[PDB]
RNA sequence: UGCCUGGCGGCCGUAGCGCGGUGGUCCCACCUGACCCCAUGCCGAACUCAGAAGUGAAACGCCGUAGCGCCGAUGGUAGUGUGGGGUCUCCCCAUGCGAGAGUAGGGAACUGCCAGGCA
RNA sequence: GUAACGGAGGAGCACGAAGGUUGGCUAAUCCUGGUCGGACAUCAGGAGGUUAGUGCAAUGGCAUAAGCCAGCUUGACUGCGAGCGUGACGGCGCGAGCAGGUGCGAAAGCAGGUCAUAGUGAUCCGGUGGUUCUGAAUGGAAGGGCCAUCGCUCAACGGAUAA
RNA sequence: AACCCGAUGCAAACUGCGAAUACCGGAGAAUGUUAUCACGGGAGACACACGGCGGGUGCUAACGUCCGUC
RNA sequence: GCGGGGUGGAGCAGCCUGGUAGCUCGUCGGGCUCAUAACCCGAAGGUCGUCGGUUCAAAUCCGGCCCCCGCAACCA
């Protein structure tokens, strides 16, 4: 009754800590906001979070919920 | 109006000493009542809950708002936003008027009335109580009347407990057996 | 309150048989004749064996 | 909790004026009094500040929590702004609604020329 | 015979049963038998040891039974090929590791424990100590 | 169960969007104010058949 | 300069709760009215407005207090990369990394900007 | 990223609001009191804190709610698209920002469908509408192209044939 | 005997914790016949086997079977 | 292995498509008869194998567990 399993999604962080990206770079594809969107960092549908200014990814936690960031860093 | 006058006047002095209240403010105060009737009937009749509310409004002197089931249940074969109920809440001027029509005029209407429970304090100073037949209030008309409805009213106080409460009432003289 | 939504609500003269005259906001518009109130009321007024029944009956 | 619940009503708003960067008016209102302060997008540095509170603007005013006072307030806190030179600012209702007091104190500071 | 009631899952991975085990004091009596060899514990072994060990001590003290099988051990039928599924629940085991004070006994002397352990032991697959409680 | 319908742009481009529309529940035809490219303006569309 | 209060932040439990005490000049809160502006699927409860007779009761703030939450070593233990070994379903040795839990203990936050009251 | 006739469950939709936006709001469950009314209806208060909710599996999310209610609405826009993800490829996905025109909001803003991840079918052939293209001597026309769109449980789902 | 409280264990599809490694990025030195990448000509190959380590399956059966990695 | 079942005492419906147990016989009470049968009138009797699960709600849908049928159980 078993032997199903759906494709792989690919998700998980493109782009770690200190890394240099262009505007519009995906730095993590996830299910829902496990990481949130800081400075220079868009949320999109699927809650992609990408690059909106080119400069070095930067993971942080914050707030009262100690929920992570990321941020990006202009250069 | 009246019995707001006289709660300023003579209640709020009484209660002071009695329980020897720091501040006025300590003194407790009648919030609100509220008028509900439970019409399960309604989900065979929707005129049914019309006219409860019709009973309700000339009661209160104001427009009742209909209560829907919160969930659905099969026993009572009710499914969730259902009405299945009208509640007034009154405050103010209106609620001193009613207070007072309630003590004066419907509670020695009620047949073979022989006082009220004071065991009806929810344990917060709150007092509730019911009403079998909508008759014994002067606005509804026994000619006119097509059902026999009762409704339940609750009167919130700001009294910290249930001797604060029945205090409070007997203040204002509210029948008690 | 909201307007035209609510039932009229005037002050009538309320009048019982123990004499008591009450001016009251109310719906019912017509003045009001009342049998009982609160203050003639049995219960707020507070106007509300075999033994004995043998020896009245069977007194010798 | 009423300020716990304007508090939440506050936030959305107050979280994107943050994001976006943006210059905030922020108006607090009393019963009493009502308040503005220009806050800096850091926001934690205060730019300029007026209230029912200061002497100045109090003298002036019969009560200090009706609109007349809310008034006087935005008018008074968009002049300082704009000799600090602002200019351009968001406008915080900070959970409190666009209406009556918190209104007329944001007209006045549109009047007297802060943009927004 | 111990089983769970009810199981989130009807059928569990083999597993491994490596390291050291927890519950390696005696904490509810003062005797205890402990295991000191790596090994499963079928439902049944744990019975017949118990059934062996109440009978010696005559229904007198207490027993507690410290160990419980909650892993399901599957098996295929006689005469079928590999594949085609994963075999049915058969019986039950507890994973135990060295340490494991399997069962505990109070109520009774310290050379009736020892007999009734030693009957208990007869009935298990893994090597065990007979143990006491210990101040720390 | 869903069907598939036009809109068709009301400035008689002849321009049309599609979409689905559930027909038994709502039987009312569906119009919309929606950007017509031809004219370059947001004009009244009004579902016609596929 | 200090004290007290309000607003906006940093920070996100060593910072939160409980418990006890305490404050109204100002501030804040409750509060007083509502034809209004505006509002109630009914209700001036809320929202809103016009106010200031009363009270700090509640709320809130402050202070005290380990019953809690929370933080938390040292040492040991578990695991583990590389190399080697055994009695090899699992371990051991050399070397490097080294928890979790628990223990001693800590702990009743700290801090920036602006405004007002007071000294 | 990763296999097995390994262990467990779902999909082949729904929705003109269940979409957009503005404003507001906060759960389950239990206890106490209360007409009919009971284990369970509606009402009042308390405890509790999401143990609820999310159109539908599971997982990850969600209070600034992504949950719930109301007003006004059509951004479920058209042309494009820096940059990036994921694929042998065909493809598939995320996307600031630009132009035009639009909705909501006082404004900052937000909106190129829906909390996200299933809800699907290449090409050929043919149909319908449109079109500064083509038009076999020439003007037309037919037919073709281009743009929009329709017809496969081709489910053995990269589909040997219409059979 | 629910609940709650104290004590005790268990979990691939539990997590109020959490390594080693591995992986991504940056910097620096030494070493290495550019060991790298791109484009173009020519392929072969797409039956793998055993051993170690981590696992599914099987009986922690198989010189069994199916993955990861050396 | 794959299917079809299990519902008043009996034999059959209802399931599909949840909410809303029928038919014939039998049983019981009254009547007709000298009496019995036949016949006539009136009435009662399954909460759906047995648990669990889902659902506001289960004969109905899902999953066992038991029982009872049918088909399959092969080629060297
Ligand atoms: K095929
Ligand atoms: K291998
Ligand atoms: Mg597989
Ligand atoms: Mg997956
Ligand atoms: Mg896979
Ligand atoms: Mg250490
Ligand atoms: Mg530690
Ligand atoms: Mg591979
Ligand atoms: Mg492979
Ligand atoms: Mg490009
Ligand atoms: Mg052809
Ligand atoms: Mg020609
Ligand atoms: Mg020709
Ligand atoms: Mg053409
Ligand atoms: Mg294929
Ligand atoms: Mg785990
Ligand atoms: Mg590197
Ligand atoms: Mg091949
Ligand atoms: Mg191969
Ligand atoms: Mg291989
Ligand atoms: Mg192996
Ligand atoms: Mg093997
Ligand atoms: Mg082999
Ligand atoms: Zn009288």
């Amino acid at each position: 009754r078993n032997g199903r399993d759906s494709e792989a999604k690919r998700l998980g962080v493109k782009r770690f800590g200190g890394e240099s990206v262009l505007a519009g770079s995906i730095i993590v594809r996830q299910r829902g906001t496990k990481f949130h969107a800081g400075a220079n960092v868009g949320c999109g549908r699927d809650h992609t979070l990408f690059a909106k200014a080119d400069g070095k990814v930067k993971f942080e936690v914050k707030g009262p919920k100690n929920r992570k960031f990321i941020s990006i860093e202009a250069e | 109006a009246k019995l707001h006058d006289y709660y300023k006047d003579e209640v709020v002095k009484k209660l002071m000493t009695e329980f020897n209240y720091n501040s006025v403010m300590q003194v407790p105060r009648v919030e609100k009542i509220t008028l509900n009737m439970g019409v399960g009937e309604a989900i065979a009749d929707k005129k049914l809950l019309d006219n409860a509310a019709a009973d309700l409004a000339a009661i209160s002197g104001q427009k009742p708002l209909i209560t829907k089931a919160r969930k659905s249940v099969a026993g009572f074969k009710i499914r969730q936003g259902y009405p299945i109920g009208c509640k007034v809440t009154l405050r103010g001027e209106r609620m001193w008027e009613f207070f007072e029509r309630l003590i004066t005029i419907a509670v020695p209407r009620i047949r073979d009335f022989r006082g009220l429970s004071a065991k009806s304090f929810d344990g917060r100073g709150n007092y509730s109580m019911g009403v079998r037949e909508q008759i014994i209030f002067p606005e509804i008309d026994y000619d006119k009347v097509d059902r026999v409805r009762g409704l339940d009213i609750t009167i919130t106080t700001t009294a910290k407990s249930d001797e604060e409460g029945r205090a409070l009432l007997a203040a204002f003289d509210f029948p008690f057996r | 309150m909201k307007k035209d939504i609510h039932p009229k609500y005037e002050e009538i003269t309320a009048s019982c048989s123990c004499g008591n005259v009450m001016k009251i906001r109310s719906t019912v518009g017509h003045d009001l004749n009342l049998d009982v109130c609160s203050k003639c009321h049995p219960f707020f007024t507070g106007k509300q064996g075999r033994v004995d029944r043998f020896n009245k009956r069977f007194n010798i | 909790d009423k300020k716990s619940a304007r508090i939440r009503r506050a936030t959305r708003a107050r979280r994107k004026l943050q994001e976006l960067g943006a210059t905030r008016l922020v108006v607090h209102r009393t019963p009493r009094h009502i308040y503005a302060q220009v806050i800096a997008p850091n926001g934690s540095e205060v730019l300029v500040a007026a209230s029912t509170v200061e002497k100045a603007i109090a003298e002036q005013l019969k009560y200090t929590g009706n609109k007349d006072a809310a008034a006087a307030v935005g008018k008074a806190v968009a002049e300082r702004a704009l000799e600090k030179g602002i200019k351009d600012v968001s406008f915080d209702r900070s959970g409190f609604q666009y209406h009556g007091r918190v209104q007329a104190l944001a007209d006045a500071a549109r009047e007297a020329g802060l943009q927004f | 015979m111990l089983q769970p009631k009810r199981t989130k899952f009807r059928k569990m991975h083999k597993g491994r049963n490596r390291g050291l085990a927890q519950g390696t004091d005696v904490s509810f009596g003062s005797f205890g038998l402990k295991a000191v060899g790596r090994g499963r514990l079928t439902a049944r072994q744990i019975e017949a040891a118990r059934r062996a060990m109440t009978r010696a001590v005559k229904r007198q003290g207490k027993i507690w039974i410290r160990v419980f099988p909650d892993k399901p051990i599957t098996e295929k039928p006689l005469a079928v090929r590999m594949g085609k599924g994963k075999g049915n629940v058969e019986y039950w085991v507890a994973l135990i590791q060295p340490g494991k004070v399997l069962y505990e006994m109070d109520g009774v002397p310290e050379e009736l424990a020892r007999e009734a352990f030693k009957l208990a032991a007869a009935k298990l697959p893994i090597k065990t100590t007979f143990v006491t409680k210990t101040v720390m | 169960i869903r069907e598939k319908i036009k809109l068709v742009s009301s400035a008689g481009t002849g321009h049309f969007y599609t979409t689905t529309k559930n027909k038994r529940t709502k039987p009312e035809k569906l119009e919309l104010k929606k950007f017509d490219p031809v004219v370059r303006q947001h004009v009244i569309y009004k579902e016609a058949k596929i």
